[PDB]
């Protein structure tokens, strides 16, 4: 609670993930226009353009509430302040400001991550399965985004541990690894499921997103989510958090009793495996049958692993 | 690139005649599953015309050119050959040959499927 040295390495680790994530996106997008792949390049740059814009809009609202140049005064201006004090922390109630301001930045990175880690991983992995082998540049973004997803998720768990003392049993290295592999495996199963459908009909998957997106948006209304003050920001916050629910569940408002997660996943298990039954019972000549078996194997085994990890975490801590 | 594809045999030939093309893959082609050909002329995008599977040899074709193209592979020279008979005026286009590593999608006619390409040769029909 005093912003020890140990979590300082956790904070500084962000940039060597963040700036590498940022430089990977810009170096990769121009490469697509350099090789002629205009569609992927412009669309992968759309995420980073929208990714930094969404957090900046939240950044301005948070900065204005706590308080042309201000337009570009976003995450970089916020991030420099904490390390300016953080460097003094290594040098030697500033502790209250340091911990509260850092954990505020951490959450904004999560929405910056899961709006750039998960949805952007789709395009690259969709452009890797299609072309077979891919190259080094695409492997860079996939690994760093996986690192970004891994780093942000565990960082959120640390924030949950320190924000409130209710989860005192969360202490230990085992909860860190179990919940981390919960995202990395459950997402991978659902991502690989969306990718497989994406080859069949692009339009159906995109329209399927709207139905799932609006359900998450409506789900914000029923829970009466409230974290921003501006009425326009309130509309935006339910939009962005609703989009995340399509990829994974996050227990909005932290006041539930495991009931909504069971409903969200009891349809996930039937939805994901139900898709596999469609392909197995109704074979498709479009997809090569040689490599379709390991993909069909890894989509179900990873999902089986994901629900298994859930029992360990909730069944012994929650 | 690990390998370089070389295109040759292009030239000028009268309508209804015959002409042969060769595409040579210099290097390691052990992991190459699909390789084929394309047609490209100004005013239109690339579309697949012919392709084959290195493992078996089943020559997938296009309905527009089905029953006409003659695509054969010779592993002795590590190359592929293409044969024309009774040309049509719209055949005038750039012919490129390209390969692709084995993946998941099985449709070697899509332009975005193949990984790396070659320079190509100009061919015209009179
Ligand atoms: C922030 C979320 C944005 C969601 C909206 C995305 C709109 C996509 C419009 C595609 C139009 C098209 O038809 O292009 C399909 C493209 C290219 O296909 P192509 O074979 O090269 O032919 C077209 C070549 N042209 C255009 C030169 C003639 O690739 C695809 O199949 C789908 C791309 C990845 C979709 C992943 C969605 C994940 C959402 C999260």
């Amino acid at each position: 609670m005093k912003y020890t040295i140990c979590n300082f390495m956790m904070s500084v680790l962000g940039i060597i993930i963040y700036v590498t994530d940022l430089v990977a996106d810009i170096v990769l997008t121009v490469r697509y226009f350099y090789d002629g792949q205009y569609v992927f390049g412009v669309l992968t740059l759309s995420f980073v353009l929208c990714g930094t814009l969404i957090v900046h809009c939240f950044s301005y609202s948070w900065l204005k509430d706590d308080l042309l140049h201000c337009l570009q005064g976003g995450v970089f201006t916020r991030y420099w302040f904490v390390l300016r004090t953080g460097y003094h922390v290594v040098f030697k109630d500033p502790h209250k400001e340091a911990i509260d301001m850092a954990t505020d930045l951490s959450m904004l990175r999560l929405f910056e991550t899961y709006l750039e880690g998960c949805p952007q991983l789709i395009l690259q992995l969709y452009a890797f399965l299609e072309r077979g082998q891919a190259n080094f540049s695409q492997y860079m973004v996939i690994m760093v985004s996986c690192c970004a997803i891994s780093w942000s998720t565990v960082d959120y768990q640390i924030a949950l541990r320190k924000s409130l003392p209710d989860k005192n049993l969360l202490r230990g290295f085992w909860p860190k690894l179990t919940y981390l592999f919960y995202k990395l495996f459950t997402l991978l199963s659902w991502m690989l499921s969306v990718v497989l459908l994406l080859f069949v009909d692009v339009r159906t998957v995109l329209l399927l997103l709207l139905f799932l997106w609006t359900v998450g948006f409506i789900w914000a209304f029923i829970n009466h989510t409230q974290f921003c003050n501006s009425l326009s920001m309130e509309f935006l916050y339910r939009l962005v958090v609703g989009f995340i629910l399509v990829f994974t569940f996050f227990n909005i408002k932290g006041q539930n009793t495991k009931c909504p997660m069971s409903c969200y996943y009891t349809v996930r298990v039937l939805g994901t495996l139900g898709i596999l039954t469609v392909f197995w019972i109704y074979p498709l000549s479009i997809f090569n049958s040689d490599y379709f078996i390991p993909i069909s194997a890894t989509i179900v085994l990873s999902l089986l692993f994901g629900i298994i990890f859930l029992g360990v975490y909730y069944g012994t801590y929650h | 690139s690990q390998v370089q594809l070389v295109e040759s045999g292009g030239g000028s030939v009268q309508a209804g005649g015959s002409l042969r093309l060769s595409c040579a893959a210099s290097g390691n082609i052990a992991d190459i599953y699909y390789l084929g050909w394309f047609r490209q002329a100004p005013g239109k995008e690339r579309e697949g015309v012919a392709a084959l599977i290195t493992y078996n040899g089943r020559t997938y074709y296009a309905d527009s050119v089905k029953g006409r193209f003659t695509v054969s592979l010779d592993n002795a020279k590590n190359t592929v050959y293409l044969q024309m008979n009774s040309l049509k005026p719209e055949d005038t286009a750039l012919y490129y040959c390209a390969a692709a590593y084995n993946g998941l999608i099985a449709a070697p006619l899509k332009v975005t499927r193949y990984w790396y390409w070659g320079q190509g040769t100009q061919v015209t029909v009179s």
